[PDB]
């Protein structure tokens, strides 16, 4: 009878102008923490959800409820249950609104119009104030849920709200430090768990994106004797048409960019990860996700523009810190592809980042594949996806600075070759990603080496010749038979040195004389 | 440097032959061979300050171990460790937000234990395969013979891996991945598999180096950190010796969002440390607790985490340390009383100890308590900080009543009667009269009335002087207050001395006689049919005293019994309404249950009365009352009230003599059960032993039943009808006459002795 009176009233008084205020009133006085009356809050509340679903056609309901919210968290210029039910209820309302819009996916982990701008701003900033003051008395599920409804309302308001009018520098700073620093994000009890961090990232990406747009026909046969059969059949047909009417009635319904301050905040964060107060991996992954949403592609320009101090801090902390997993190596490589796609605001950024030797050291660490924690050092390959990303990375570097100076980069790459083949190097001992090595060397083959210094080419050729000679002479005593292997790598290196010796010598003399002189 | 390394290792190791075990043992030996505590605590405190500090359970265990000696605690206090740990409390409590499943998760649970998720997803590959791999995704395809394969892939010579991308409809908290190769012919098993995940379903990224899998019948990839993944790409590398794949079944084990170590790393590790500090030695805890007292927000955070559900395993330590700090200083004690009343069972027990422990501040504490209760009751009677005054918990009021009663019983140092003025009595009377009888707060305030009048018989005498007691019309609230307040011995004595029960018995009997006369014909004051059941109920509560039961079995009360029986059997349907008939019949049920309870003289007297009324039964249909009385009165097993006391914990509004807390227990149970049952519901090994205050050093047997015990008390000078039997529980030592006494005769056998069964069978 509750559902039935609800459906009658929604089909009669649903369109009432006081309907939203009436709903706000009854919701306020039924569920109060001071309300001692015992009633099935769950069933009547879901019924309330259903009648609000029918009443969505009326516009005043949403305004009245957010007005109740505005008057509700006024003591935060706290009764957690009031907020919990009402936010889940409005979440259901927004979910049905979203499905209606879709039929005419970021939120899929839960389901198994125009609004006044100022009051929307007021209620959202009050919600943010509620977010920043969360102790043990509140829990994570309500937090993630209020964040999700926040994202939904933010997308709902026309025009979409921007972060400049939402937070200032201290609030954003507090948000980033709670989100990323390793003083609050240590171990498995990282804030609200993984579901919570994922939702926080989800809301952040959506807000930035918004900123940047019958019955059987049977009857008793024995009654045919009397003349009153017509009475029963007319009663039956009235009754069944009425039943149809009732099902029809039930089924039918009732007819100013924040980017500069954001960059400042990230620069502050990079300056604070030096004191080992922030985990690097979470920062980089979140940054690349926030920059990437504008599928991965090397041609995607990141929205977030970084700083020189940022890259210098990043490289020095990675160079100092050893034993970074393959997961974070691929993430780092992806982030470096993205910064290579970036320009800086006039010497190029790629030349500056390549110039210092900490890049040399990190690339050496990556390609050496030591893995000191590897109980399963069977195949040190990093996998084709990472190698292909590395190929795109080197291609981006080459295509961006080939116009200005490929020669200095050629000298750097030869320095990498020399260090990877020097005494106690990775290549001789055979560790490190074989696929990455063959891909880098084959990509190296296609480069032009016109004005490379004689000293470094001589050093690399002597080193590789000594290494390969000691390898061939001291070759293995057995060979097993049952595809790429290191034999192709030696073949490719000798092909490269063949390319090298075919070059005329810069002041038509050739380098063949130089390699001849060193006996 | 080395110390920093090893302490960091302890802060990053797991709980329970292990590397952590090895480091723990070597550090233990380091402590064993160390000379003085100063150079061992120095690296420790540099590590906490430099770290915030990373603390694991082995580290907690070591801190407990290194603080075994008294000198260890003394040195800890000397070099200012307690201030730093209190600072750690402030930072940790302020830092981490609760992650426990709250009400929200409960309400979200019904809106729609490792769960498979394989059928729900959709599979694809970067190369067109002749058959789709959805057969692997089935929950359980037939695996009994495995003829060729459930699914297969053919490798081109130029290619060495195949990527199988599973798109799940939604991201799930993946727990473990299991891959089943073709068991019959695993020569086609892939050499290595490289798993890639995507939380967002687009950013696909590798997890680790491809794990070798050739020659494996069961592919298990344990995930140490459970991952929220919406898309997985499985790059299966080419087998060592085959160009084909044989796969049997893929299963996706995980959890949805709502489908010990998680608490230890939080503040409770230092809380247990604090518990060791304040409780391992009770003599050095004082001045260091004083030093640990003025730290900011200690009480607020401590109370907040006590209110948290995480205290369920270790709450005892919390209230013990709270009690100790409260007793240590008066001002902080009053402040924490205020924050626990203005800003649960544990609170009740806190108040119990606060009232009960004897110290110079006890008078100030009870003064503050009386001020609090007066303010709260005044606020309730007239209609932020006042919120605690709006609804004072009735359990707390009963606790105050128990404290007052027991303070009266125990030989207290102060003069407790001095703090109870007549103004408090008048105020309590107005409070009691201000609310109706349906809720229990009135019951609580009249329990307070009973305890104080037990303290002050003259105050009870004054109470008689208000309602015309030295015609008479008393509202139900008056009856409730008198019944509740008369349970104490002095009050029941003055009630007996007053002529009020005699006059109301005579007036009620006259009304019953008049009603019988009216039915059969179809200073005196009358009683209407509405109030007869409540006044009979009033008789039931006041009949709890044994002397009251003895007085009830006299000739002064038998006319009421005869008149009521005649009225409710012979007077068939001044007209009895059916609802009032049911009310008064239940009142008679309770009254007759109370009369025959543990009173042999009353038992035999009522046996005589029942034989008398059955002999004079009309000659032949059984009335409803006689039928139901036969079904009820002498078919129920005799029930007696047991009261238990014990210094140890043992696991409602009652009379204040029963005390409060879980340390004092009170139940009403049939005598057929034995002591083994009541102990069950609650090599040298401590064993619970029952003792009695009358019994001088003999434990009680577990299989020793309660009817025999009641006879033993009656044989050892106990007044007839004493309803509650007190039993204290002790801890004896066990290395790994009483039963032969006659049981109670019971009213049923007493009645059946002189052949009432023949009479009722004739009347049947």
């Amino acid at each position: 009878i509750r559902l039935h009176t609800g459906l009658l009233l929604v089909q009669l008084c649903g369109g009432e102008r006081w309907w939203g205020q009436f709903l706000s009133n009854v919701l306020q006085e039924l569920y109060n923490s001071e309300q001692l009356l015992i009633f099935p809050q769950d069933r009547v509340f879901m019924l309330l959800s259903c009648i609000g679903q029918r009443s969505l056609s009326n516009s005043g309901v949403l305004e009245s409820l957010l007005n109740l919210l505005d008057n509700l968290l006024s003591p935060l210029q706290l009764d957690i249950p009031m907020i919990s039910w009402v936010v889940m209820l409005v979440s259901r309302l927004l979910d049905y609104v979203a499905t209606v819009e879709d039929e005419a996916n970021q939120w899929s982990f839960i389901n198994n119009f125009t609004l006044a701008h100022e009051r929307c701003i007021s209620v959202v900033q009050k919600l943010v104030l509620f977010l920043l003051s969360m102790d043990f008395t509140c829990h994570a599920d309500l937090l993630l849920f209020v964040c999700k409804v926040l994202a939904r309302i933010a997308n709902a308001t026309r025009p979409t709200i921007h972060l400049c009018e939402i937070v200032n520098e201290p609030q954003l700073e507090r948000l980033l430090l709670l989100l990323v620093g390793t003083d609050f994000n240590r171990g498995d009890i990282s804030w609200g768990g993984a579901w919570a961090q994922y939702s926080l990232t989800c809301m952040l990406q959506d807000i930035l994106a918004g900123e940047l747009l019958s019955v059987s026909q049977a009857l008793d046969a024995r009654l045919e004797v009397g003349l009153e059969q017509q009475a029963e059949l007319m009663l039956k047909m009235m009754s069944t048409l009425e039943a149809d009417s009732i099902l029809q009635a039930l089924t039918n319904t009732s007819p100013l960019s924040s980017v500069p301050m954001l960059n400042v905040c990230f620069n502050k964060l990079f300056s604070m990860l030096q004191v080992h107060h922030v985990q690097l991996e979470s920062l980089l992954q979140l940054w690349l996700t926030l920059s990437l949403n504008s599928l991965y592609n090397a041609n995607r320009i990141p929205v977030i523009s970084l700083n020189q101090a940022s890259i210098t801090s990043f490289l020095t902390v990675l160079a100092w810190y050893p034993n970074t997993l393959l997961r974070t190596w691929c993430l780092v490589l992806h982030s470096l592809t993205l910064m290579t796609n970036m320009q800086l605001n006039q010497e190029s950024t790629a030349h500056l980042l390549v110039s210092d030797p900490n890049l040399i050291h990190v690339l050496v660490k990556f390609l050496s594949g030591t893995s000191p924690h590897g109980t399963n050092q069977h195949s040190p390959q990093v996998g084709p996806t990472a190698t292909q990303a590395m190929q795109e990375f080197l291609t981006r570097l080459q295509v961006h600075l080939s116009s200005t100076c490929p020669q200095i980069f050629s000298e750097f790459l030869l320095k990498l070759i020399h260090i990877l083949s020097t005494e106690r190097g990775a290549f001789q001992t055979g560790q490190g990603p074989l696929d990455a090595q063959v891909k880098l060397l084959e990509f190296t083959l296609e480069q032009n080496f016109e004005v490379v210094s004689v000293s470094t080419i001589s050093a690399v050729i002597e080193s590789v010749t000594f290494l390969v000679h000691h390898y061939i002479t001291c070759s293995d005593k057995v060979m097993s038979r049952s595809e790429m292997t290191r034999d192709q790598l030696m073949f490719d290196l000798l092909k490269l040195v063949n390319i090298l010796v075919q070059l005329p010598l810069s002041g038509p003399a050739y380098v063949a004389d130089l390699v001849l002189a060193n006996q | 440097q080395i110390m920093s390394q090893i302490l960091s290792a302890l802060g990053l190791c797991n709980s329970s032959i292990s590397v952590g075990d090895g480091l723990f043992t070597i550090l233990t030996t380091l402590s064993k061979k160390a000379s003085t505590v100063h150079m061992m605590l120095q690296p420790i405190l540099t590590y906490m300050a430099c770290g915030t500090c990373q603390l694991s359970e082995p580290l907690l265990w070591f801190i407990l171990r290194v603080l075994d000696t008294s000198d260890a605690l003394k040195a800890f206090h000397d070099m200012g460790g307690v201030q730093l740990i209190c600072n750690n409390m402030v930072t940790s409590t302020r830092a981490i937000v609760n992650t426990a499943r709250s009400m929200v998760s409960t309400i979200m649970k019904f809106l729609d234990g490792i769960h498979n998720f394989a059928p729900l997803g959709t599979i694809t590959s970067s190369s067109p395969t002749a058959q789709p791999a959805e057969v692997l995704l089935q929950a359980t395809p037939p695996h009994r013979r495995a003829r060729s394969a459930a699914w297969s892939y053919i490798f081109l010579p130029e290619e060495a891996w195949c990527d199988l991308t599973i798109h799940l409809p939604a991201a799930v908290l993946l727990k473990e991945i299991h891959i089943q190769p073709h068991l019959a012919s695993l020569a086609t098993c892939p050499s290595s598999v490289s798993v890639e995940v995507s939380a967002d379903g687009v950013n696909m990224l590798p997890l680790s180096t491809p794990v070798v899998t050739s020659g494996l019948t069961y592919i298990k990839i344990q995930l140490v950190k459970a991952e929220v993944a919406s898309a997985v790409c499985l790059r299966l590398h080419r087998p060592r010796d085959a160009s084909t794949l044989g796969l049997s079944q893929i299963k996706l084990l995980g959890l949805t969002a709502f489908g010990e170590d998680q608490v230890s790393k939080t503040s409770i590790g230092w809380l247990r440390l604090l518990h060791h500090c304040l409780t391992h030695i009770s003599d050095l805890e004082g001045m260091m607790a004083s030093a640990a007292a003025p730290t900011a927000n200690l009480l607020q955070t401590c109370a907040a985490l006590l209110m948290s559900p995480y205290c369920g395993m270790h709450s005892p330590n919390i209230e013990v340390v709270l009690v100790k700090i409260g007793l240590q200083s008066t001002r902080i004690g009053l402040k924490l009383i205020d924050i626990l009343l203005r800003n649960s069972d544990s609170t009740i027990d806190i108040l119990y100890q606060l009232g009960t422990t004897q110290d110079p501040g006890t008078k100030d504490r009870i003064q503050a308590l009386l001020k609090w209760v007066s303010d709260s009751a005044r606020v309730a009677a007239m209609k932020t900080v006042e919120y605690g005054l709006l609804m004072p918990s009735p359990s707390h009021l009963h606790c105050v009543a128990a404290i007052l009663w027991h303070s009266y019983e125990l030989l207290v140092e102060y003069d407790l009667p001095a703090l109870l003025d007549q103004e408090l009595f008048e105020l309590l009377f107005n409070w009691s009269m201000s609310l109706p009888c349906n809720m229990v707060l009135k019951k609580a305030v009249d329990s307070l009335l009973c305890s104080m009048c037990h303290v002050h018989p003259n105050y009870f005498s004054l109470l008689m002087g208000w309602m015309g007691i030295t015609p008479l019309a008393l509202t139900e609230s008056h009856l409730a207050t008198l019944a509740s307040s008369s349970q104490s011995p002095e009050a029941i004595k003055q009630l007996l001395d007053s002529g009020l029960p005699s006059l109301l018995v005579r007036s009620l009997a006259s009304f019953c006689f008049s009603h019988i006369s009216s039915s059969e014909s179809i200073n005196k004051m009358p009683i209407t049919a509405d109030l007869v059941a409540p006044i009979l109920r009033f008789l039931t509560e006041v009949g709890n005293s044994h002397i009251m039961k003895d007085w009830l079995g006299g000739s002064e009360v038998n006319p009421l019994w005869t008149a009521l029986l005649f009225l409710l059997c012979h007077s068939g349907s001044t007209g009895l309404t059916t609802q009032q008939r049911t009310a008064i019949e239940n009142a008679t049920v309770a009254f007759f249950l109370q009369c025959i309870s543990c009173h042999p003289n009353n038992q035999k007297l009522m046996a005589q009365v029942l034989c008398e009324l059955f002999q004079t039964s009309p000659q032949g249909n059984i009335s409803g009352f006689i039928r139901r009385l036969f079904l009820q009165l002498m078919l129920e097993d005799e029930k007696v009230t047991m009261f238990l006391q014990s210094p140890c914990p043992l696991y409602v509004i009652q009379h204040p003599m029963y005390g409060a807390g879980h340390k004092f227990r009170t139940l009403h149970l049939p005598v057929s059960t034995t002591l083994s049952d009541v102990l069950d519901r609650v090599i040298t090994v401590p064993v619970f032993h029952l003792f009695h205050k009358l019994l001088a050093g003999q434990p009680l047997p577990a299989e020793m039943t309660l009817a025999q015990l009641l006879t033993l008390l009656y044989d050892r000078k106990l007044p007839q009808g004493y309803r509650s039997i007190d039993l204290t529980v002790k801890l004896g030592s066990r290395v790994i006459s009483l039963l032969e006494t006659c049981p109670i005769q019971s009213p049923l056998q007493v009645f059946a002795g002189m052949g009432g069964l023949a009479l009722i069978a004739e009347r049947l």
